[PDB]
């Protein structure tokens, strides 16, 4: 509650002595804002592989999925944080996992332009073929955001 | 007042800094966009097709992206804009809308991207944005007359500086 | 909200032609200031002393002035201005304010003023300007990169396009 | 009343035809709306001439002052309207009259920069010494706005 907010915003900060300290006091590792982010959702997004590791560790929802469905292997996808991406799949994050737009991480890694994220979670057995609600595959996100690198390994599978 | 949320959306823009985190983007999109928004970019035609259409979870990722470039400011200039009202909504079209961008420290050009900005918005407290459709015509860039001063004997200088370093 | 008003002083402007009568610019001057305002306009350093002091009768006409120049736009920006309340009035200390025009159909000039602006509004209903100082630290002047691709051959016409139009 | 406002329209539209219509239809020639503007303000500040004669003609107050105390002789100088400042000299306009701020017609058209109608009020008598609520003299105006060809005039009286 109280311990929840101050553990979202030193996950966000990635202030790793005060990650220890709260989490030492009792602090909840799956405590969750408004929008339904969790210390992970946030840490993955500001790619504080650290506290990722370490919240993981303590029993945090490696799943865990916001009100629009978004959990930390999206974010991490989108932002483009390679180690993290490796610890979530290797932590069970589920990799063909749906937003409430239909976006799949591989759909947000085909926009953020990682060639090497891309190829990690299509190792891992990333749909090739999913449809975000517009109709849109990870192979159409990357014609669109000019990434043709990306575009030719997705012509593949 | 729609007009407002668009002063209060290039307000917000100011506080952007390279020292920003990325959740800063989310918090951007939270005020300002709909949990279920859409984001439709149409390119100029000049290029090839070019269509951006994304839903909210890459809304923040969109908006980062304009400061990957170099631009270190953003604001959009709404010539003339059409309110209307109606049921769940209120629509905002205008067909004079500019995207203006600043590149460099210090600025050594600036964008201005001319198109037409559709923009739905909910009709609640919030007043959100439902849609966001901005149909490029053309994008022209400035630069400072002391460029042109300080390179006048460099025909090769001339030659680069000539080009543009965006596409739309 | 005085940001609202110079939104809203920004919105008239572009209701502006050449098609317009003198007294478009005391109805402008009616909604936006005081019967008794004052404004200041402090000219750049690098020049002599220059310092406009005006009341309200001459205010019409200094802003009339800004489009003789062939200016065919005119809006202010304000990044991070200081709203403070007081007993008669509310302060608005803007350090980076920017005064854009456009010169020429078509646009072949962009020319931003740059300065600390400091305006008092009168507390009430009509939320008008009591005064209005701007001191000018520099202008800069852009040009479209087209012009420079046209004109990268003449020696002569690129030393004319390297002269300031204005002075400040 | 009614008509007065078709009248203060059509004197600031310059629509000749219309201001006849009107007056012949008994319109008030010192009809006048909130800001204390008469016909002769307006016609005046948008440079109508013949609505000036004809308003002037038809005992339209040549000095008549809206709330700031501004007549059109006033307007006339700072909009840099020759014919206009003749004729209203002509039916008696106060060449030195003083609005809310000080200003002279002399200082509006040291400040409009009309070389013409500078000469014309100093040969009807205009206070070359005259001082606006800021210590201001239409000399000084002139310098302020850039018009060192006024000012040389103006160091003469």
């Amino acid at each position: 509650s109280d311990l929840g907010k101050k553990l979202l915003e030193a996950a966000r900060a990635g202030q790793d002595d005060e990650v220890r300290i709260l989490m030492a006091n009792g602090a909840d590792v799956n405590a969750h804002d408004k929008r339904g982010h969790t210390p992970l959702h946030l840490a993955a997004t500001n790619g504080h592989l650290e506290i990722v590791e370490v919240l993981l560790k303590t029993g945090a929802d490696v799943n865990a999925y916001d009100r629009t469905g978004v959990t930390p292997l999206h974010l991490a996808a989108m932002w483009g944080h390679l180690e993290i991406v490796e610890v979530l799949l290797k932590a069970g994050a589920d990799v063909n996992a749906l937003d409430m737009v239909g976006y799949t991480p591989l759909h947000l890694a085909a926009w953020d332009g990682h060639l090497e994220i891309v190829e990690v979670l299509l190792k891992h057995g990333a749909d090739v073929n999913a449809q975000d609600k517009f109709g849109k595959t990870p192979f159409d996100l990357a014609i669109d955001n000019g990434n043709e690198d990306i575009a030719e390994v997705l012509q593949k599978a | 007042q729609t007009d407002y949320r668009i002063f209060e959306l290039n307000k917000r823009l100011q506080n952007w800094t390279e020292e920003c985190d990325n959740l800063w983007w989310d918090a951007f999109t939270t005020e300002f966009f709909e949990d279920d928004a859409m984001l439709t970019i149409t390119f100029c035609l000049e290029d090839g097709p070019k269509r951006y259409t994304i839903g909210r979870t890459l809304i923040p990722r969109y908006f980062r992206s304009i400061f990957e470039g170099g631009a270190t400011e953003l604001y959009y200039v709404l010539k003339h804009p059409k309110e209307s009202f109606h049921n769940n909504f209120v629509s905002l079209d205008c067909d004079q809308c500019t995207m203006v961008t600043q590149h460099g420290k210090p600025m050594f050009t600036q964008v201005c991207v001319e198109g037409r900005l559709y923009l739905e918005f909910m009709f609640d407290d919030m007043m959100r944005i439902k849609t966001w459709h901005f149909s490029i015509r053309q994008h022209r860039e400035l630069i400072p007359r002391s460029i042109l001063a300080m390179h006048a004997q460099d025909p090769q200088m001339l030659d680069q500086l000539s080009k543009n370093i965006t596409r739309c």
